[PDB]
């Protein structure tokens, strides 16, 4: 009557997160997929040479 | 004398017996007010 209402409401607010979560990775990947270009693996391939 | 003894044993048998199933109703009613109220707030 109390920890369940807490259960019940934390448990909405999960279900949100992982809706959310997979919007904010297909954003990244949609910004990402047009923000890259020749320019970018001048600053990519080069850093990886490094590590 | 032996007679009163087995009345007076007999209805305390049942005076004690009375109480037992008065507990229970206690109890019970207890519980049933107690899960009520706690369907009344998940509702909410």
């Amino acid at each position: 009557a109390q920890a369940e209402i807490e259960q019940e409401l934390n448990s909405v607010k999960d279900a949100l997160r992982a809706q959310v979560g997979a919007l904010a990775v297909t954003g990244a990947e949609k910004i990402l997929g047009a923000s890259i270009d020749a320019n970018a693996h001048e600053q990519l391939v080069s850093k990886l040479a490094a590590e | 004398a032996g007679q009163q003894l087995r009345e007076a044993k007999a209805q305390a048998a049942e005076i004690v017996e009375q109480a037992k199933k008065r507990a229970n109703q206690i109890v019970d009613e207890a519980r049933d007010q107690a899960r009520t109220e706690g369907e009344r707030l998940k509702a909410q």
